[PDB]
């Protein structure tokens, strides 16, 4: 998969199962998505005043036990 | 800023719902930073880690329930804020003492007694956004302050969706350059 993929993707400009997969299998992509998504929220001022880099991590981790 | 990526939503919850937990770190990727945001007009800072976690806890378990009868963020959010309200009813019912414990703990006693401001970050952004060519910032710009899809834009800028598509990528991978260290 190609990063200009992953960016037509996280705008919903392509919804192909198979980028999905990939993306949810790929380290890189990974980074990817969540740059571009933080990206994003600074952007629209989606952000509180401190961001915490540590959130989704936690959050799976709960997943993870249950 | 957009319908077009609820698709993406919907399709993760989608996934979700059928036991995938990759794709739930997906979403949560998507949108941790936006609930905290929602969640940190309520409650203490100290406090916002604890109920961003626990807001999405909720949302994944009541997941089997969202119908997709309203957008998937809406229905977070109204997670978030109920989960955070919550947390402030239970802060608004401390006893007499919890006060004076919050002073005598306050100041330190001798002895012994993952983070960025989010404006640091949007300058440094903004100021990548301002240095880029036009046709990269009015693509970005149109995409993601406005909201509109590719078709939008092309329409907008008449050129061809395949060259919206680029500009966009490009101008994330200039922002993320400076951005992602």
């Amino acid at each position: 998969m190609q990063k200009e993929q992953l960016s037509a993707l996280m705008d919903g400009e392509t919804l192909d199962s198979e980028l999905l997969n990939e993306l949810a299998h790929n380290p890189e992509m990974q980074k990817t998505w969540e740059s571009y998504h933080l990206i994003r929220d600074s952007m629209r001022g989606d952000t509180p005043e401190v961001l915490h880099f540590d959130i989704s991590s936690r959050v799976m981790a709960a997943i993870e036990e249950e | 800023s957009h319908m077009s990526e609820q698709l993406t939503d919907q399709v993760l919850v989608e996934r979700v719902q059928k036991g995938d937990q990759k794709a739930f770190n997906l979403l949560v990727v998507r949108y941790q930073h936006k609930v905290a945001s929602l969640v940190s007009r309520y409650v203490p800072s100290g406090d916002v880690p604890d109920v961003v976690q626990e807001a999405f806890i909720k949302a994944y378990r009541a997941l089997d329930s969202f119908r997709g009868d309203s957008a998937f963020y809406t229905w977070l959010y109204r997670i978030a804020v109920n989960t955070a309200k919550n947390y402030l009813v239970a802060q608004g019912r401390r006893p007499p003492s919890s006060d004076v414990d919050a002073i005598e703990a306050e100041n330190f006693e001798s002895g012994g007694a993952n983070l960025m401001l989010s404006e640091e970050l949007r300058q440094i952004v903004f100021r990548t956004i301002e240095s880029l060519p036009e046709d990269l910032r009015m693509a970005i710009t149109l995409r993601e302050l406005d909201g509109l899809s590719y078709e939008e834009i092309a329409a907008i800028m008449d050129c061809p969706v395949g060259t919206v598509r680029s500009r966009i990528f490009r101008a994330r991978e200039a922002i993320d350059n400076k951005v992602q260290p």
